[PDB]
């Protein structure tokens, strides 16, 4: 009856909540972050390869 | 004998009364949460092809940093990516599994569930909401001093209309929490009353409203996420 | 029972849905960002195997 | 009479009557976000992904204010305070 | 003066108001949304199919609330909360 | 006083509450798919004909919304649910 | 308390809630469809012969509903239904 | 409690809530109709001796209903229909 | 108890709404009327004597239908229709 | 059940009807208007100087029709008409 | 049965009617000089604190009203006018 | 019969007068400022930066006058004051 009275389990769920966060916050969000910088430095590598090799082919024909 | 409320595995314990059948539910959706986590830590992978867990949670992280970004940078606040997407996904998978099929005949022309969402119970969104108030408020505190913050809030962007302003911050909570509660409440009534119905006649209706208490229950998660990710940003500038 | 029975046709008509009209494109979304993460990783590789022939061009030069 | 059934009648027509508020909210703001978004798909298209990001959440927060009452709502026909 | 009776009105005029609040939700959502894709269909008409997603999107979502209300209406008439 | 004329009295309410509401409902929704189409026949006098069918989803998604209304009303009055 | 009292008041006043949203419908629905019409008449006057062959319908669409609540109004006022 | 007391009450309520409906739409719709005219005579005066034509002949059949609300309010108040 | 008591309750509770909607409706016409002649003006001020001929017609037709509304509420209240 | 308890009830009902239907009226009236004022203003911010003076009527003739009804809510308080 | 319990009731149902009009109101005006705030920075990003004080004065009296609105709902409620 | 029943029971139906209006009037609110959002996210996706801040103002206010509704409205359905 009424059960917008809370209860005990205001508590447990946070508790439950916590964990889940730390977890998330320990294997999930830092690893993907570290996954989506290589990605973007491998990007930023293969577009500096690209220009750099025209740029020694360019260099190349002038010796 | 329509049976709203009555929570199951009601159990007392040191002067406190706890509602067993929410601690279960939340219980399973935290072990499919942490399941998918190590899942992801055993194949988190560059040089391969992802696997669709990763692209899963590269896609959530993708969602949470485009939105922090875009409101505040997140070189200001880096903590608020992991909180957003612990919100988004656990109360998405929460809501998920609802859709699974427990309904079973009750004895007594009502039906009841191994598994109810549990937002079903208004503690689970107010220890939420709650959760997301004292974090954003500790934050505007180490943002702005603890004198400042006071200052800050209570003076708002208009000092002519100082009430009003305390109103939304107490009001800030209330959105989060209510709200909440409402659009997975209804799920849970409407399938009891579908159980009125023959089956033969009971399977379409209860059919179309699981697949929108699914599409509804992945908007909550959505607009929950973007709520706490703004609400940080708000408290959380000079 | 009963309602157990008529929930449990309602799941499997909501699975034959999901699975005849709503899977395609999530499956096509999910084949197409792992093709253009394969196509990155061959042009990263194609990159720097240009960059290694143009040195060996330098070289010769 | 039995008290309990003047207050039970009067909590079940306070309990329709947030259905009535809340359905009039909930229909003119899901027609209301509706039409911003279709107007401006039919502008520049161009935003069509991007468009579908604030919809949804103003969406949501329309029917917050519906569920939020439906949710008091419930409260007035099943356990309906000061009932004796 | 059986407590049934008064049970019943109550819950009758609970249906009534929620049926009243729901159609007028209905109503207004789906005229504005209809509004907006005839604005769509006339300024971009190549771009219909482009504005049905949308369109059938906030009706999708639109007139699901209706049937909340109706679903809840059901209860009222039938099996009346609180009825003895 | 017999009880079924205090179910008769709230069953007039509720059909009186019900029909408000459809009338409402339909009144604005159909006038705002009107304007619209007046808008964009204005804009464009070619579009009439491929014009006619968005509204004509407009008034099929309305009606539905006011007929349904309209038989629930009916049923409260052709045998109005609690009567004994 | 002769029943057909309490009957007939909450006739009239379901009847009343029937008018009152009917026009509060119609007069939405008109005012609507005439700022249709109107701006586009302003826009370009030459066409208005033809503005109206959509207006002359939509709007009457719109008044259809009116009279159709008139009609059930009729019922409850005329030949009350559970009358007795 | 004169059974002619309770009819007279429900007439006087219904009949109230009847023409206060009437105002809703005929302010709504008026108001509306006078934003587009105004509108129109701004863009283009010279088409204002033109654009009244439409505006009377939205404004005016807004009035009927109105107007048609209020004769009925009548009928309840004066000719409270089953006065017995 | 004394049927003045129910009658003149009813009689004041109708026209208590019947200003309310006539409230309703002088606000929505003034303020669209209002805001039409705001951005009229704002366009061409040039346009300021010309547009108060239209204006004072809308806010014409709506206040004037309030007033009517507010006659009727004595009608209802000093001439209480039907007391006895 | 002495009559003027439920005079005063009616009454009680009656000015809050009154004044709530004001409240939503100077509420939309006042809004209305102020949008159209910032949407001048934004065009062109020039112009303030005479964009006040329609802004003073719009809202003027608005809060007027709610300070008059509001003082009629006062007469059912401080002393009720036919108070009997 | 005591009177005062009536007039208690009757207090209660006009305040509520009272500040939930007000608040009604004040919502729909704050969203309407919302839109033309944020319709206004959209259109024009130089007037960050150009468009800030107009819009303030609008929802200052749209406020207004709904705080002295609640204001006299406080009165029906705690010191009921006609209370004996 | 039981007079703190009565008062109670007019509570309820107060409190669910209350949360009806806050829920409509926080509809409205949201749709209008949802609709703005979205039409100049469309028009101007840079603008974004600056569209929240002022966008969750409008809300705030609209949310500022919902839940003060919820807030009276809890004592009315808890505090009733004057209730014996």
């Amino acid at each position: 009856s009424n059960f917008l009275i809370p209860n005990g389990t205001f508590f447990a769920v946070l508790i439950i909540f916590l964990i889940v966060l730390g977890v998330i916050s320990k294997w999930v969000v830092p690893p993907i972050s570290k996954v989506l910088a290589e990605r973007e430095a491998m990007l930023a590598k293969t577009a500096a390869d690209n220009r750099k090799s025209a740029e020694q082919v360019a260099a190349a024909q002038a010796d | 004998a329509i049976h709203v409320g009555h929570h199951t595995l009601v159990f007392e314990l040191f002067g406190m009364t706890f509602n067993g059948d929410t601690i279960l539910a939340t219980a399973v959706t935290a072990v499919i949460v942490i399941a998918l986590a190590f899942y992801l830590r055993a194949k988190v992978t560059s040089t391969g092809v992802p696997s669709g867990v990763q692209l899963f949670w590269e896609a959530l992280t993708i969602q949470m940093r485009q939105q922090i970004e875009g409101s505040i940078g997140m070189k200001i606040a880096p903590f608020v990516l992991p909180l957003s997407v612990t919100i988004f996904v656990f109360i998405l998978i929460s809501n998920w599994l609802a859709v699974l099929p427990l309904q079973y005949g009750g004895a007594d022309g009502a039906a009841a569930e191994l598994y109810k969402a549990p937002a079903s119970d208004i503690n689970f969104v107010l220890a939420l909401a709650l959760f997301v108030f004292v974090c954003y408020h500790a934050a505007g505190i180490w943002r702005r001093g603890i004198v400042g913050h006071p200052i800050k809030v209570v003076k708002g962007h208009v000092a002519f209309l100082a009430p009003i302003n305390i109103v939304e911050e107490l009001a800030k909570p209330i959105s989060l929490a209510l709200r909440l509660f409402g659009n997975i409440f209804a799920g849970g009534i409407l399938v009891a009353l579908i159980a009125m119905f023959p089956w033969y006649i009971q399977w379409f209706p209860n059919a179309v409203w699981k697949t929108f208490d699914l599409f509804v229950g992945l908007i909550q998660a959505f607009i929950f996420s973007l709520l706490t990710i703004l609400y940080f940003s708000q408290s959380m500038e000079l | 029972m009963s309602i157990f029975i008529g929930q449990l046709i309602g799941f499997a008509v909501i699975a034959f849905i999901i699975v005849k009209w709503v899977v395609p494109p999530v499956r096509t979304l999910m084949r197409n960002q792992q093709e253009a993460v394969r196509a990155a990783l061959a042009e990263s590789a194609e990159a720097a195997k240009k960059l290694a022939d143009a040195d060996a061009m330098h070289a010769k030069a | 009479l039995d008290p309990n059934a003047i207050i039970t009648a009067g909590a079940l027509i306070g309990g329709g009557l947030i259905m009535g508020g809340g359905a009039i909210g909930a229909g003119i703001g899901d027609g209301i976000a509706g039409n911003a978004l279709i107007s401006g798909i039919a502008r520049q298209p161009e935003a069509q992904g991007r468009l579908f990001t604030p919809f949804f959440i103003t969406v949501g927060l329309v029917e917050a204010a519906y569920f939020i009452n439906l949710a008091f709502m419930a409260l007035f026909v099943f356990a309906t305070p000061g009932l004796q």
